[PDB]
């Protein structure tokens, strides 16, 4: 059944990196897109 | 000009994803739906390269299963494991239901009776779709479900043959469930398409419930790129329970070769298709139990024809989440009920939940609806 | 809301309907007979008598 | 699309024929400036202001004679490329997409 | 420096479109063949149950 | 009538390198730039594998 | 949005302290879901109040995304919120019930 | 239909933009996640809870009453 | 208002049949498009209805096929038949390209490319599809486009056991192929909608070759009754060579159960796939014979590069005309060609044809337009 | 009609793309490389050498 359950463990662990690299390389892309848009300041300021 | 704004399948494209505005606002209830296509993709994915391989028939049933199990490298990997991912599927499927529920998203009638559509769809798409495998605990139960084809008055005898093909399930069901599976995903698929069609008409809702028009950005990159997120989500969702531990969701009577004579102690419905066959046992009579079924979404259907409140999103209404997460209360709880093989306090409680699933939702939501009106006072 | 619909004018309206509503509800009925031709009721069918 | 777009045109597409055409521009207007008795007063003005000296007429005519379109290209890509100038519309400018886009559209996907 | 990477690799890497995918793949291949050993190595300290068996089975 | 408006403070979401009315991003930039892209990069090159 | 009304319109007050809605700063008027009643009610909406609701419905998003909430002092003073549709809505609310009255007739 | 510029009606409001590479990723992270993610979550805490509670009290307690019913008594 | 206008998949609806305005002058052209689609849904429907028993098992194959007719009522019929039918959807193929090339309609990339696409697609979509039933002759000839699966340089052998399957064609290509066609089916279709709105874009072209603005209706009544007649005339045609002498278009080989060892004297393609395997045994080289294939269609792709004339119908260009007929002389002149098994006068009889293919259209046909330019003098 | 983007302008243009030309030839190249790792190049690969 799973002769692999050694083969296929090896793919796991680097799955552990994958994610914990991308991961965060992913949710900083996000960010890195998004930030702008959280900090903005939009002004009401109707005249008289 | 611009071929983004030019090009007439792109004109679509751009008008589908790419120039799409959008609600700013827009939250994470989103990813799944993606997902779910993703999934589906993937679910076509694999299942043809599975095609590719597996082969459905009789006396291959456990025996191809080998040479595309024992046999098959990453067979292994590809079958069990995206096998798995159906289940998963199914968890943001229900997810997904939750979502246009604390949402409240009925607002949109064609999206929500085509999800619907999508849902008992996904439902039996799966059933048959699922009992491919053959499998002794699949099989048992398929003199299960096979017995649910027989329900009528003067026709489920001559039905469950016609269905059943005949005086019981048989190769007859192997080949003909084997195709319907073959064939409905792809009804999912134009059903996407439309139901997304219909999305982008009238555009759609936003978690903060207000009009959005006041804000709105394509989904690139904001809302692409959270997809893209998402996905990488799911990828450790997937990966994950099949990287890891491929079979801890498994029931042993699939790895089971089908035995004719066997009929063991279990029959439970998949993680998936749990809460269902509780409900099913639970009501002694027939059509009770199946007008049951299709009542949970049809009942779905009605409470947007039972959609009360002035304000849309329950966020505000917090006694309604209290029915919110207390229904889903009756909901996983309908599932520890199906938890249960028949015993004694499971009789009584399974007997309160439906009255929950009707109270809960057909009284007790629409109650609290209008209670939470009648504090509103405004 | 019955209301809405409920009044003498949509009354009327119904009054108007009904007849035509017979015939085509006798279109529908028919057709599972045709359709069907169903034992249940193809034994009182005279002539079309199959055997 | 337009306007960046053309920057990107520019940034990429240079001809020399435009090169020399908008030489006499600045031939042209490069009287009309020169040209013209308070024009070429405030133009001694901020000439020496800024300059403290006077661009001599074969001096900008110089420099202007030895425009080069290498440094159209290039120079082009050192001032130029990959920023965020400015951009002002008056009115409902929802047409304005975002920095995600409009500069994203400060990038080029050309290449 | 690694203003000359950011920079410079983006300028003289990173500006370039198409050197920026170049220098992608490039890492492709070191990134590839190089995660790969190391990884063996991890199975590697994880076990040594079998295929060290050679040895231990005396490897004819 | 019409001219009298301002803008606010970016420091508290501000990065580091731009702190100061000192000095130009002439310098900073490509290395801001560089950053992020070296990370999209990561993505693009890991992703590849 | 006080005591009675801030358990019970304190669903919009400490329980929209809870709910969100007027602890949000939130327009009473605005969490109407939208109608097409609703609609057309707005239509008929006053100017400088259009304004009002709009940096109101706006700023809510803003928070929002930042999933963030203004200064519990910032967040809306209790009570002492006009029924801005009220008149003009429940005006509508009649009009309806006149094209829905006559309607009727 | 949206898309935009037949979109709707806005009039006397004003924005403000910076651009993306000036910020910093994080200010504030592990600082301004905070009792803010308390502030979400623990706001919504007692909201959630209750099911829950009656849950564990539930395959907790008939757990107990079924297990116990399987055991068997004397004469 | 009216639902007509106003329901937006109606909205759709109306502009695609209902609604949509076309060229008055239309011709009879038209109907095999239709057709095409009834036959592909037909062909689906049937296929499916046929998938229901159908069982595409190995020791099955002729087995289910006894099954699936020796067993099978009306899967006599529905089987042979619909699989003529097949055949059928050929005959309005081979038609069709007819009516572009008289028609000259190539005027519209998208649509030609497109189905282009439907082009080489049917083919194999066929042949894969097509050969399932695993025949005698679809067997030894198996090991005839098996054989094809090898042509590339380092790569076939690795490649034809890829696409074999492995060191020859195997069980392993009963699947394969088996789902291939499952699928195949699908992507047509998508297709389809996609070339459709193509079309429904520019609209598209008349037999008379004017501008159309100047008369359309919409195909209610028009086009649409026209259409169902052209349907009544299919049935005559299918529910024809179906309904009384359904073998009349076979070859024996079929009904000949694979035999593994046999490789029997014959080894030709479906009257469907007939005018290629002459030209395939045409050529002595590898990649000339099959550039030569793709470069029958691509060829026509060519075409419309190749398209010279001031004017749109060769109904003003008569000895383009001779080119058009005489071009379909060389056609079926190439079906009987194959129409031998390989012989000496046969030899240099395609050898020719070739060159007409290449002459006919390639140069005659474009050299043609070129001549008939220069007459025109206007 | 070659002349038509035949002409010293669009030589010119050409003498621009080239470079880039240049460029996402080898982005295409080195893909088929690192994609395949093809054992006819995947020879001269040293300690990208895989044995
Ligand atoms: C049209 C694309 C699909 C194809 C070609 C396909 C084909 C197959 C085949 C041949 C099997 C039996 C082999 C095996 O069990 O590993 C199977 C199992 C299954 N697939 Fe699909 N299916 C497809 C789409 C779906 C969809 C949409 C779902 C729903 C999420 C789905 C969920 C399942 C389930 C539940 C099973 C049985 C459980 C198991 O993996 O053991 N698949 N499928
Ligand atoms: C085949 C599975 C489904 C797919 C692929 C699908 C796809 C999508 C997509 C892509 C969206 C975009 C916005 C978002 O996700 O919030 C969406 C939203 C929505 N879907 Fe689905 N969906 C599926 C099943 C359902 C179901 C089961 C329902 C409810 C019966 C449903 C009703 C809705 C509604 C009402 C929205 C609007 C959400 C909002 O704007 O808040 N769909 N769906
Ligand atoms: C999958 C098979 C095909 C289907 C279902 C299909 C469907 C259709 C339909 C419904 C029309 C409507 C008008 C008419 O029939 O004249 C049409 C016209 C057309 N088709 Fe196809 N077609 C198919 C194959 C082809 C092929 C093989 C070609 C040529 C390579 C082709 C090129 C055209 C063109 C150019 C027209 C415009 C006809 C005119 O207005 O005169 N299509 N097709
Ligand atoms: C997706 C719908 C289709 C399905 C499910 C399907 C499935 C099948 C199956 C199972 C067979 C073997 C059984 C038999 O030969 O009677 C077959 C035969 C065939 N069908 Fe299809 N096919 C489909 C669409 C098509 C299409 C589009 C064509 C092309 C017109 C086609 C033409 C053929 C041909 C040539 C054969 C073999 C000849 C024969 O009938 O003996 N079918 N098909």
């Amino acid at each position: 059944a799973e002769p692999e359950h050694d083969h296929r463990k090896r793919m796991g662990l680097k799955m552990l990196l994958m994610m914990g690299l991308l991961l965060p390389l992913v949710y900083a892309m996000k960010r890195h897109k998004w930030s702008v848009l959280k900090s903005r300041k939009l002004a009401y300021r109707p005249p008289k | 000009i611009n071929i983004r704004k030019t090009h007439p399948l792109m004109k679509i494209v751009n008008n589908a994803f790419i120039d799409l505005p959008a609600p700013s606002n827009i939250s994470s209830w989103w990813n799944f739906g993606s997902l779910l296509g993703i999934c589906l993709i993937l679910q076509i994915l694999t299942g043809l390269f599975l095609a590719m391989h597996y082969t459905p028939d009789t006396t291959t049933a456990f025996s191809s299963v080998t040479h595309i199990c024992r046999d098959v490298n990453y067979g292994w990997i590809i079958r069990y494991m995206h096998a798995n991912g159906a289940s998963m599927f199914f968890i943001c499927l229900f997810m997904h239901v939750g979502r246009g529920l604390y949402y409240g998203s009925y607002t949109f009638l064609e999206t929500w009776n085509i999800g619907v559509i999508l849902l008992f769809a996904t439902m039996a798409t799966a059933f048959m779709g699922y009992v491919l495998p053959w499998g002794q605990m699949s099989f048992w139960g398929a003199t299960v479900i096979t017995n649910l084809l027989s329900a009528i008055p003067y026709i489920g005898t001559n039905l469950v043959e016609w269905i059943w093909g005949g005086f019981s399930v048989d190769k007859a069901t192997l080949t003909r469930f084997f195709a319907f599976h073959f064939i409905s995903p792809f009804i999912i698929a134009a059903l996407a398409m439309v139901h997304l069609l219909f999305l982008h008409e009238t555009g759609s809702n936003n978690p903060t419930g207000i009009p959005s028009d006041t804000d709105k950005i394509p989904f690139h990159p904001y809302y692409t790129i959270k997809d893209i997120l998402g996905a990488i989500l799911l990828i450790l969702i997937l990966m994950l329970l099949v990287l890891f531990t491929p079979d801890l969701l498994g029931d042993p009577d699939n790895y089971t070769p089908a035995n004719p004579l066997n009929t063991p102690p279990h029959i439970k419905p998949e993680w998936y298709f749990l809460f269902a066959y509780a409900i099913l046992r639970s009501i002694p009579n027939k059509l009770g139990g199946v007008l049951a079924l299709i009542l949970s979404i049809l009942v779905l259907v009605l409470m947007p024809l039972l959609h009360t409140s002035k304000q849309r999103s329950m966020m505000f209404r917090p006694i309604s989440q209290c029915m919110f997460w207390i229904l889903v209360a009756d909901l996983l709880t309908l599932t520890w009920i199906g938890g249960q093989p028949v015993e004694h306090p499971y009789i009584i409680i399974g007997q309160l939940a439906s009255i929950m699933y009707i109270l809960l939702i057909m009284v007790m939501m629409p109650v609290a609806s209008i209670i939470e009106n009648n504090l509103l006072k405004w | 809301m019955l209301t809405r619909f409920l009044g003498p004018r949509y009354r009327q309206l119904a009054r108007n309907w009904v007849p035509t509503a017979q015939l085509w509800g006798a279109v529908g009925a028919v057709g599972l007979v045709w359709a069907t031709d169903w034992r249940l009721i193809l034994d009182w069918v005279p002539y079309i008598n199959g055997k | 699309f337009v306007l960046q777009g053309q920057w990107m045109r520019l940034c990429t597409s240079a001809t020399e024929s435009e090169v020399v055409r908008g030489k006499n521009l600045l031939r042209n207007a490069l009287v009309s400036h020169l040209d013209g008795t308070t024009p070429v007063c405030e133009d001694i003005g901020r000439s020496l202001l800024t300059y403290g000296r006077r661009i001599p007429l074969a001096e900008w005519e110089s420099r202007i004679a030895e425009v080069d379109a290498r440094v159209v290209r290039e120079v082009c890509s050192k001032y130029f490329y990959d920023q965020c100038p400015a951009v002002a519309g008056f009115g409902p400018i929802e047409q304005l997409p975002d920095y995600n886009r409009i500069r994203s559209g400060m990038f080029w996907l050309r290449f | 420096a690694a203003p000359t990477l950011t920079a410079r690799l983006y300028s003289l890497l990173f500006r370039r479109t198409s050197t920026f995918a170049l220098t992608i793949v490039v890492g492709a291949l070191f990134f590839e063949r190089a995660f790969d050993q190391g990884a063996d190595a991890i199975y590697e300290h994880i076990n040594e149950g079998k295929l060290w068996k050679h040895i231990k089975h005396k490897y004819e | 009538s019409h001219t009298d408006i301002k803008v606010p403070d970016f420091s508290d979401y501000r990065r580091p390198e731009v702190l100061d009315s000192t000095k130009s991003s002439k310098e900073s930039s490509e290395a801001r730039k560089g950053f992020s892209y070296l990370i999209t990069a990561t993505t693009t090159v890991g992703v590849a594998y | 949005v006080s005591a009675s009304s801030k358990w019970l319109e304190g669903i919009r007050k400490w329980y929209y302290n809870a709910a969100g809605f007027n602890k949000l700063g939130l327009m009473r008027d605005d969490t109407i879901h939208e109608n097409d009643d609703v609609k057309e009610a707005i239509r008929r909406l006053p100017e400088n109040l259009y304004d009002d609701r709009v940096f109101r419905i706006k700023r809510a998003l803003d928070l929002s995304m930042r999933q963030q909430i203004l200064p519990k002092e910032q967040w809306t003073k209790y009570e002492e919120d006009k029924f801005y549709l009220e008149p003009y809505l429940k005006e509508v609310i009649r009009e309806r019930k006149e094209r829905e009255e006559w309607a009727k007739k | 239909g949206r898309q935009f510029g037949h979109l709707t009606r806005v009039r006397h409001v004003i924005t403000y933009s910076l651009s993306p590479f000036e910020q910093r990723a994080f200010p504030h992270y592990f600082s301004k996640g905070i009792p803010n993610v308390l502030r979400r979550t623990r706001a919504c805490i007692l909201r959630v809870a209750p099911p829950f509670v009656v849950f564990y009290l539930v395959y907790t307690w008939g757990t107990q009453e079924f297990e116990k019913s399987k055991r068997k008594n004397p004469a």
